[PDB]
RNA sequence: AUAUACCGCCAUCUUCAGCAAACCCUGAUGAAGGCUACAAAGUAAGCGCAAGUACCCACGUAAAGACGUUAGGUCAAGGUGUAGCCC
């Protein structure tokens, strides 16, 4: 049995978001890619060097807002801008939100030599696409 | 509002007969309508003995002497709760007048389910129907055995969820869960019209004077 | 290396193999919270950032990025192992579970009230107790040797309303919700003789059970099998004589007990039946009667034959004890109050 | 047992209030000890200040 | 809640009981007219049974 | 070392349409069972199938294929529990 990025069924106890609850082969189907760049495409160089920065960006995100982010990232590039779109908890004071966007912000543009652009959209809990 | 409800509810439970349904019936219009003729003496159930007066070429014969009483008793209590505004749901698995019973049901402004009873549709009402439903409060079997000439599960469904059944028990019926049994037939046209329309009158003079008392009352 | 760092959910998935090959037909650790004891901003080397994990404003003004001392920040860890013990002692202490007829039976055990109606019904006014508990198996054609619990469950207000009911299910807890709440609408109502004791001796064999109750004055206790002595609780009967012989089938025992309940016949209903006053004699109100019941209707003028030798069967059991042969030494022993 | 475990219950033949919670108000027979738990003691005494 | 034991008295009885016991915070709407006009039998189950040695069924022949 | 602790990704029946929580009922309230359409106690959210989608149609091929079985494979993708070496 497929095991790849599936969320098996239970007793309609686990709520689910839309990401997590469709399967791989929805990609592009009904579900977009949570990273665009040019790199996969036709005759487009560094696809390797844009794969690593975005996973050490979500390595880094996830650790940076523990427990804060509600669903996956979402990076988008831009001849050189960065836009990291993140869905986060209502939870964290608005301070410390503050703080840790202006740091990551900071941070990450020194260290990929990039503008990056963090926006935050904050819901009161976790998105419930439905219950498995 | 006490005074009030009490002198409309309580008040025709004062009557031997609130409703004169004495009139609505004879035992003469009942032979007439054939009420008296039952099953072979093979098809009889056991518990119909006492209300069979005998048996004529192995056919019995329902005593239209306690039929009258039985079917006086039972015409009382549905005006009774037809005046109350209880929810009355006429029952019969008989195809040849389920669209008859359906019709009368719908002039009389009372609840019918001639088709195939779907388990749980009393038992599991809350479930089937929302939390909320409010079930029948009396429930009038115009034939008890179902399509393979069993007993309705709705006997025992209504016996369950305490909810009054009068019902026409023929010879082989089985009238001992019925709440108010009418020993009777109920294979011919004839006795099903005559029930029919003793049912929808009482119901229709039931509910007419509980319009009729409110108004007066209210009138003071 | 820093890209086969993983998430603490799939850490945990991984370690404590909570699914798995054992765990289909049972063929130790369990999950803790390394987040919970945590502020952001918090490391080992004690940073003072201002805005995150200190305070932006002192003195009206934002404050500098800080760092306590070497000390400070060992006080610090103290103060953090500190919680840590006290999070991990309130997870230590257990509950003082009231123990039923045993310490790891679950017969006797109180389930609460059931819960409250679709329709707004509460049944706060009940109590709920478990009579048995069984692990059903049966053999299917892929899972094998499925596992379910059988519970028998009794649900009783203590003033003469009570019933049983089975409960099936995976899960224990669900079990007991299935049969507390499918008990409530089996109640049946239990007639008892001035509100502690039934009405008269009771003789019963449902299947191979034979229940054998005896009425007893005030005072006189439950002196009856576990389960009689808890339905009799639920029932609202205080005192009352038992004893149960041939199969003890629990849901057996229940069932037949609460059917020969529900059979006994009042005072009241006597006298109707017979036309005439139901009179008691009292040792220790001597030969003063006392009219229990009287009839609704006309009073017989028959004055009833006054039969010069019954033929009712009487229990061996009983005429043995009464001629005192009986030497069981079980018979009659001090036991705790019930 | 229930006595030794609350000290402030002092069995005294003058706390008829407490005795009278070990006498069967029906029959008026002292229960026997294993009825209440109360250790051999604690029932001897009771039934001395009781009498 | 009702008492779903219909084997168990009958309707009317049952109704009463748990009324009485306090189960039932108000009567159903037809316990007044049922205790008014009650049916000549109460509507107590009953299991029916085959009629096994010299018994028979005393319905007479109409002649 | 341990796939006989696991995650992770999968083989397998599967070229299957069943799995179903929560209710209700039958069996005297036993394990258990719940089927008759000129219908007789089943109702079922959800998952799967299906539907929808890619390829060239609406076809076909892909994809998908639940719950479970074989303690099926992988400690040698990587991580991880346990145990083990640490000149
Ligand atoms: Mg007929
Ligand atoms: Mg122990
Ligand atoms: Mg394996
Ligand atoms: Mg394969
Ligand atoms: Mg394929
Ligand atoms: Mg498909
Ligand atoms: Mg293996
Ligand atoms: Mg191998």
């Amino acid at each position: 049995k497929n095991r790849a990025a599936r969320v098996r069924v239970s007793k309609g106890d686990k709520p689910v978001t839309y990401e997590e609850a469709h399967a791989p082969h929805y990609i592009a189907h009904r579900k977009g890619w949570l990273s665009l760049h040019t790199g996969n495409l036709d005759g487009e160089d560094h696809a390797a060097e844009r794969t690593v920065e975005d996973v050490f960006l979500r390595k880094f995100m996830w650790g940076t807002f523990p427990g804060c982010l509600a669903d996956q990232l979402v990076l988008k590039r831009r001849g050189n801008q960065l836009e990291i779109c993140a869905v986060v908890l209502r939870q964290l004071s608005p301070h410390k939100y503050y703080f840790l966007v202006g740091y990551s912000e900071t941070l990450l543009s020194y260290f990929y030599k990039c503008p990056v652009r963090l926006h935050l959209q904050t819901v009161p809990s976790k998105v419930v696409y439905k219950y498995l | 509002s006490t005074d009030f409800n009490d002198k409309i509810l309580n008040e025709p439970l004062k009557h031997s007969d609130f409703f004169n349904v004495k009139e609505l019936f004879s035992v003469r219009s009942l032979f007439d309508a054939r009420v008296h003729l039952g099953h072979k003496a093979g098809c009889r159930h056991r518990f119909m003995e006492p209300y069979i007066f005998g048996s004529r070429l192995d056919h019995d014969i329902i005593d239209l002497e306690q039929t009258a009483t039985h079917l006086q008793l039972a015409l009382n209590f549905t005006a009774h709760m037809a005046y109350r505004k209880g929810i009355i749901l006429f029952i019969s698995r008989n195809r040849q007048f389920s669209y008859l019973i359906e019709n009368m049901a719908r002039d009389c402004g009372e609840y019918a389910h001639t088709r195939y009873f779907r388990g749980g549709m009393l038992t599991n009402a809350r479930l089937l129907f929302g939390p909320t439903v409010r079930l029948p409060d009396l429930i009038i079997f115009l034939h008890t055995l179902n399509n393979i000439f069993e007993p309705h599960v709705a006997v025992r469904d209504a016996a369950k969820m305490n909810i009054p059944t009068v019902g026409i028990v023929d010879t082989n019926c089985n009238p001992c869960l019925i709440t108010y049994p009418v020993p009777g037939n109920d294979d011919s046209p004839l006795a099903v019209h005559l029930y029919c329309r003793l049912f929808q009158t009482a119901i229709t003079r039931a509910k007419e004077k509980r319009q009729q008392v409110e108004a007066l009352y209210r009138l003071q | 290396s820093f890209f086969t760092k993983l998430t603490a959910d799939e850490l945990w998935k991984g370690a404590l193999a909570e699914t798995g090959a054992g765990a289909k037909k049972g063929r130790k650790k369990k999950r803790k919270d390394l987040n919970r004891g945590q502020i952001i901003g918090e490391g080992r080397y004690g940073f003072l950032w201002p805005g995150l994990n200190v305070p932006l404003m002192k003195n009206g003004a934002v404050q500098t990025i800080a760092q306590r001392s070497k000390e400070e920040q060992e006080k610090v860890e103290a103060d953090m192992i500190q919680q840590r013990e006290e999070w991990d002692r309130k997870k230590k202490m257990k509950v003082k579970r009231e123990r039923g007829w045993s310490g790891n039976s679950w017969g006797g055990i109180s389930l609460g009230p059931p819960d409250p109606g679709p329709c707004g019904e509460t049944y706060e006014d009940f109590d709920t107790r478990i009579l048995e508990v069984r692990n059903v198996f049966t053999m299917t054609a892929k899972e094998g040797r499925k596992k379910s619990i059988r519970v028998l469950v009794a649900v009783g207000n203590g003033k003469g309303a009570a019933g049983f009911s089975i409960g099936k299910a995976t899960d224990r807890m669900d079990a007991f919700r299935k049969a507390k709440n499918r008990a409530v609408h089996h109640l049946h109502y239990i007639e008892r003789y001035e509100d502690h004791t039934i009405f008269h001796d009771i003789s019963l064999r449902f299947k191979r059970t034979h229940i054998k109750m005896k009425k007893q004055p005030k005072g006189y206790g439950l002196r009856c099998h576990r389960a009689i002595i808890t339905i009799c609780r639920l029932i609202g009967i205080k005192d009352m004589y038992a004893k149960v012989s041939g199969s003890i089938n629990m849901l057996s025992l229940t069932q037949g007990l609460f059917r020969g309940l529900s059979r006994q016949e009042t005072h009241q209903q006597l006298a109707d039946k017979k036309g005439l006053h139901v009179v008691e004699i009292r040792e220790e109100c001597g030969p003063l009667p006392i009219v229990v019941a009287s009839p609704r209707g006309p009073l017989r003028k028959d004055p009833e034959p006054e039969d010069e030798v019954p033929d009712v069967k009487l229990d061996w059991e009983d005429v043995k004890t009464a001629q005192g042969m009986k030497r069981s030494v079980w018979s009659n022993l001090k036991r705790a109050a019930t | 047992c229930p006595i030794c475990r609350d000290h402030k219950l002092h069995v005294d033949f003058r706390n008829v209030k407490l005795l009278e919670q070990f006498v069967c108000a029906h029959t008026g027979i002292i229960f026997y000890a294993p009825y209440t738990g109360v250790c051999v003691k604690q029932h001897k005494r009771l039934t001395q200040a009781i009498q | 809640a009702g008492s779903r034991l219909e084997t168990v008295g009958s309707i009317f009885s049952r109704t009463r009981d748990l009324v009485r016991a306090g189960v039932l915070k108000e009567k159903p709407l037809w316990f007044d007219v049922y205790d008014a006009f009650p049916p000549l039998r109460e509507p107590v189950f009953q299991r029916p049974r085959v009629r096994y040695g010299k018994a028979k069924a005393p319905i007479q022949d109409i002649w």
